[PDB]
């Protein structure tokens, strides 16, 4: 199945 | 301690169009990503913008894309959302957050109600 | 398949019991990480907590230790310890893809919990 694409949300 | 707080809501009609703001603070805002989520009458909560710390990427749901649009001005710590063509499904609460770490909704304003009838 | 979430059904329950809600993700999603928001009345949504596929948790700012989280395939949980008046408040957990094509969350139906 699909693998979950995240973010870290500061930069 | 991180704040946002937005304004701009009201009584609207189909067709029309209102510019909701959030200030932020407590924070550097330049440095995270930016949301806005809404409420409806019947307590669903869903998805309704997305902008990058400099304002380079948006990204919207399909139920609101060719009609809404995300901004910031990083100088005045603020985001704003405007909403055209409003339609009386965008009657809701809407509320501005902030994310940490890898969640998206980490901090909530306390919204602003847009309410569009005939 | 859609990214689906699909919340149990909302329950009353008595102040000191205990409580266990689900969130099920959709079978091509069951080794996400969703998150578990808490809303109580005339207040904005609350960070609750970040739940993994193993059952590793983080919770925000103010949870209580009683709230504790597990996952079992799709299923993710919510798990209240000594009901408090307090915990009375909608439960909804959420879910992110930060597809760079299209972003996309989704937000379960909400658990109504009734004390």
């Amino acid at each position: 199945q699909q693998q979950q694409q995240q973010q870290q949300q500061q930069g | 301690q991180v704040q946002l707080q937005e304004s701009g809501g009201g009584l609207v009609q189909p067709g029309g169009s209102l510019k909701l703001s959030c200030a932020a603070s407590g924070f550097t805002f330049r440095d995270y990503y930016m949301y806005w989520v809404r409420q409806t009458p019947e307590k669903r909560l869903e998805w309704v913008a997305f902008i990058s710390n400099g304002g380079g990427s948006t990204y919207y749901p399909d139920t609101v894309k060719g009609r809404f649009t995300i901004s910031r001005d990083n100088a005045k710590n603020t985001l704003y959302l405007q909403m055209s063509r409003l339609k009386s499904e965008d009657t809701a609460m809407y509320y501005c957050a902030r994310g940490r770490g890898y969640v998206w909704f980490a901090y909530w304003g306390q919204g602003t109600t847009v309410t569009v009838s005939s | 398949m859609q990214l689906v979430l699909t919340q149990s059904s909302s329950a009353s329950f008595s102040l000191g019991a205990s409580a266990k809600l689900t969130c099920t993700l959709s079978s091509q999603h069951s080794t996400y990480t969703i998150e578990w928001y808490q809303q109580q009345p005339l207040k904005p949504p609350k960070y609750v907590m970040e739940l993994k596929k193993d059952g590793s948790h983080s919770t925000g700012d103010g949870i209580p230790d009683r709230f504790s989280g597990s996952s079992s395939g799709a299923d993710r949980y919510l798990s209240i310890s000594n009901i408090q008046p307090e915990d009375e408040a909608i439960y909804i957990c959420g879910v992110g893809d930060t597809i760079k094509e299209q972003f996309v969350y989704v937000f379960g139906g909400g658990t109504k919990v009734t004390v």
